[PDB]
Order: structure tokens, then sequence, then C-alpha cells
């Protein structure tokens, strides 16, 4: 059914609730947040959370012979395309949380600085190491080393982030370090062998954060061989808890994927071919998730902290806890749209898809294909306030209503009446022809007066157009 | 800290995937599949028998490798454990990739 299709995608990744995934503690957005910031240590000091921060960054002229405290030598100052990146990272951070960044000149005491480095030692090449940081407040022998990041210019990566997600998701990465983060677990670059097994808590992967060092296919995602270049789920509400939400970021109406007013790279695409990763934060407006140029199969769900299946990719999307993302246009691929508690415009496109508005007053589209349209609460269209369907297709689309009689434990307890008794389950379709609108009244809890009411423009065959 | 990204090339060569006594012997190639993706040679019908599909491509991990599709999608992924790379399917069986 059409309905069971929903049901899976809102059991998409459950965590938290003393669940065990991979043999590990499954730990909630909440709890991830707070683990990921364990060292306690901001820029507005140690145990000081939720205050804004402004701080500067600049990209020292490091001359090649110098050595830095970590005893690395062959260093750089940034090139203009990892200054171009370093920029975008840096941004992406302060449209999460309370932070406002301002270049100082090379030369000028910053807080936050980057620098390239290729040998551990004089005429030594490293070419295994990838980058490093230190977290605020770093004193060691007598000096601070809080806020510098360092990154092996061997790795081409590193050296073109422009072009090479890796070293553009490393830069945002370390900058997380710089300002508080730390990994969700307790392991560290060729330190020994660590690998997914010393994790704390199963969402310990790509998939929810950036700060993480593995596999997003640990916990079923797949981001067919890209990074995210943004500060994922569980980052944003850890940074959040440091500095604060920025109620302040993207409150108009905002469009995400395709068609995007954003203006950010990682929010945006313009081909099938680019495809997208990131966790949405929102501040208000009427948004939409634009999906509608990719030609895979999609499920799109717009539930706070919940995950999307986009572009052909899994577990690549997401909205970030207190976030209400209103619209969503899925492509020409079969998809499944599930909506929240807001009135929502969902619109399938071509292919056959599956729609459920949830709560509040929907619009739905089926657009092309043969699709479905789920409902499963009296509530979720009462009269007075029912759910529109816009284009439905007489012979081709399909009403699902067999929840109510899986809920109502009968088949037969959803039934069409030519006339209401009062009796729960009559169901009583009505053809407006001026308007060429059908009515559709269901008695779910058996009232004087029907519970449940969808307005379809077009005309329903009854004899096809039902799945109950 | 952060985990360096191995190149296609440095993994490219022979390998053999050790299943449930079975062994493919599969090259991961330098030849690309896509933008993130190169190509995998080997017999399907062996792969078949170890893995949930006969994967085409390739591509090197910070973590591990990860074997895929011909439009890039996930078939499985091997974490890197010392020596080898190894893979659990759905019922929990242990699938190792190791360099000849
Ligand atoms: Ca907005
Ligand atoms: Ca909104
Ligand atoms: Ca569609
Ligand atoms: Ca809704
Ligand atoms: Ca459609
Ligand atoms: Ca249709
Ligand atoms: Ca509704
Ligand atoms: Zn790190």
């Amino acid at each position: 059914t059409g309905y069971d299709a929903v049901d899976d995608l809102l059991h998409y990744h459950e965590r938290g609730n003393g669940i065990q995934i991979n043999g590990k503690d499954s730990f909630s957005n909440e709890q991830a947040g707070l683990f990921i910031t364990r060292e306690n240590q901001t820029w507005n000091g140690y145990k000081v959370f939720g205050q804004p921060v402004k701080l500067t960054f600049s990209f020292p002229d490091y001359k090649f012979s110098s050595t830095n405290v970590a005893g690395d030598t062959g260093l750089s100052k940034f090139s203009a395309e990892q200054q171009q990146q370093a920029k975008l990272s840096l941004q992406s951070w302060a449209d999460v949380a309370n932070i406002t960044f301002t270049e100082v000149a090379a030369g000028q005491k910053a807080n936050i600085t980057f620098g390239n480095y290729s040998q551990d030692r004089p005429g030594h090449y490293d070419y295994g190491t990838q980058a490093y940081a230190f977290l605020p407040n770093t004193i060691w022998q007598g000096q601070d080393l809080g806020g510098q990041t360092w990154y092996n210019v061997n790795q081409s990566n590193v050296k073109h982030p422009a072009t090479e997600d890796y070293g553009r998701q490393t830069f945002t990465h370390e900058i997380g370090h710089a300002l508080g983060l730390s990994h969700p677990g307790d392991y560290n670059a060729g330190e020994g062998n660590p690998t997914y097994n010393d994790v704390t808590y199963a969402e310990d992967t790509r998939q929810f954060s950036l700060m993480s060092y593995w596999s997003e296919t640990n916990t079923g995602g797949d981001n067919g061989g890209h990074y995210a270049a943004a500060p994922l789920l569980d980052d944003i509400a850890a940074i959040q808890h440091l500095y604060g939400a920025n109620l302040s970021t993207r409150t108009g109406d905002t469009v995400y994927g395709f068609n995007s007013n954003t203006g950010r790279d990682f929010l945006s695409t313009t081909s099938n071919s680019q495809k997208v990763i990131f966790a949405a934060w929102d501040a208000g407006g009427n948004d939409t998730f634009d999906f509608s140029g990719y030609t895979a199969n999609q499920r799109i769900n717009l539930n706070e902290k919940s995950f999307s299946d986009v572009g052909g990719l899994k577990g690549n999307v997401s909205i970030a806890a207190g976030v209400t993302i209103e619209n969503a246009i899925g492509g020409s691929g079969n998809d499944v749209i599930v909506g929240n508690a807001a009135n929502n415009v969902l619109k399938g496109g071509a292919g056959n898809d599956v729609l459920f508005g949830g709560g509040g007053a929907d619009e739905l589209w089926g657009g092309a294909g043969k699709d479905i349209f789920v409902f499963s609460a009296a509530s979720d269209s009462a009269p007075g306030a029912s759910d529109w369907i816009r284009d439905f297709q007489k012979g081709i689309d399909k009403i699902d209503l067999s929840f109510f009689n899986k809920e109502a434990n009968s088949s037969d307890f959803i039934h069409f009446v030519d006339h209401f008794s009062g009796t729960a389950g009559e169901a009583l379709l009505s053809y407006n022809a001026s308007s060429n609108v059908t009515d559709l009244s269901v008695n779910i809890g058996g009232h004087q007066a029907p519970d449940f009411l969808v307005k379809i423009v077009g005309q329903v065959d009854v004899a096809t157009d039902f799945i109950v | 800290s952060s985990l360096r990204l191995p190149s296609a090339a440095e993994l490219s060569g022979q390998w053999v995937l050790s299943g449930a006594e079975q062994h493919c012997d599969i090259r991961l190639n330098t030849d690309v599949l896509d933008g993130t993706t190169w190509k995998l040679a080997g017999d399907t019908a062996c792969l078949q028998k170890l893995l949930p599909e006969a994967p085409v491509g390739w591509r090197p991990t910070p973590d591990g490798l990860t074997l895929t599709q011909a439009d890039g999608s996930a078939v499985a992924f091997f974490s890197r454990n010392r020596d080898r790379y190894e893979h659990k399917l759905v019922d929990g069986s242990v699938r190792t990739l190791k360099k000849k």
C-alpha cells in the first residue's frame, strides 16, 4: 500500500531510547551534540555555553623553513583557492551558530589561522598525515596554541579543495576543532589503528557528523563517494550548544536544491549530476526542498531531525532540530514524500509517487504518473480545513485510506454509502460539476457529522481509485 | 586531526575477495567509472556468490574501500582493519578483501 511506504520512511534511522546499533548504544541528536563538545572548551571560556562569539582569522605568511609547535616544517601561506574554500567553510559554521568571523591581515593576531606544512622534519616529506588543529584555550609549555589549524599540502585535496570535496570537508572539520568540537569518539588519526569499533555511539559516522572519521555506510547512508562540505545534523547540535542557534539565517522564503536562492554551494544544484548532501538550518519563512531535477527515485521527509534519500544518494539530506520546511517537489523518479504538521505543498513530479501531507491543510499534486495520496488521521484533513488534491486523474491515481481499516482491525470498516447515517467508517463521494471538484467525506469516529474531508480537483471512480 | 584519502592508484592492483571459503580474484583498476569511482574487473559469477550483487566499480575512502554498482551506489563497504578490509553481510557473514 502507499501507507506502508510512508511508514517505512517515518521509522528510518530511529535513534536514542536504548536502541543498540552496530553493537553500540544509539545516541539521540541532543546526546550526540553534547558528546561532541565533551571537552567543554569554548572561545568564551571553559564551560561557558550558549554565548555568541566574534572571531578573527588570517592566512599568515609562513616561511618554508620555519617549524610549527607540532614540529612540522616546509610551511606556506594558504593559496587563493585554499583561502576561498576556507572562507566558505567558516561561513557554514557562522550560518548555524552565533559566530562572527572577521579576517585580519596576515601578521595581525588572529584567533583562527590556516597554514600548510609538507615535512615532518627538514628534507623529509610527510605523505602520511592530512591535517590537525588545536581547540580554543590550549595552553602548551607556557603558550596558547588554540585556534591553529594545519594542513598537509602534499595531499591533492588539501591543495585543491575547490575540486576535491574531501579537502573542503577537511577544512570544515579542522575549523570545528578550532571552535571547540572534538571527534564524536576517542580516536585520533595515526594513533594506532582506530576503527569504527572504537566509537562511543553508533551514529558516529559521516552520515551524522563531519567530525567523524567513519563511513556513512556504517549506519546505512551512501553519499556516492562525496563528502559533505558543511556541518551535518549532529554538528549543528554541537555548535549551537556552544554558541547558540543563529536565528537570523535564511529567514525569508528559501529554496534548497534546484533553483536555490541560498547562495550556498552545498545547498544548491544545477544538474542531476550534481548531488547534494546537507543538513538544513533555516530560521523562518516558507521554504521548499526543490529536488525536481533528479531522475532517481527519492524519499523526502519534511519532519525535523529526519533523513531523506535525495538525488540517488541515501541519508544525504536532513533537517536540523527546530526547523520547519514547508514544501517539497519530487523529481521524475518514483518518490515518497512525507510532510509535517505544517501546511505543505507537495508535488510528486513525473513518475509514480506516494504523497502524505500529514497534519494541517496541505495541497497535494501527484503530477504525471500513477500517484497515491495517503491519509491516516481524520484531523489530517478536517472539514473546514481540508487537504486539496489538485490534479487527481480518475482511473490512474489512487486515494489510500487503508490505515483507517488496519486501525479499525477490519477491512470492511471503511464503506461507501449514498447517505450518511452517523455510522462509523461511512464514506460518501459527491461530484461538483460546476467546479470539477469531488468531495470525499468520511465519518471515522461515527459522529453526527463527518470528521474527515478531502476536496479533490477532478473525478474519482470508486470502483478503481481507492486503496483500503 | 583527519585521516588521509588514499588514491585509486595506490590501491589499484590484484586483490582477493574471500568469502565462505570461496575466493574471487578481482583487479581494482585505475580506469574511470565516473567522477568518484573507478573500474573493477572480476568474475561476476564468483562475486554474486560472495556479495549481494556483482559490483563493477570501487573507490578508496579514508577508512576503507567501497565496491559499487555501475551508477556508483554502494554494494558493499569494506573497513580497513590493519592488513585487511572487511565487510559484514545482512546476516553478519564476514567478507574479506586483501591485496595479493
Ligand atoms: Ca527560510
Ligand atoms: Ca519554514
Ligand atoms: Ca516523482
Ligand atoms: Ca502537513
Ligand atoms: Ca507523479
Ligand atoms: Ca497522476
Ligand atoms: Ca493535512
Ligand atoms: Zn579531527
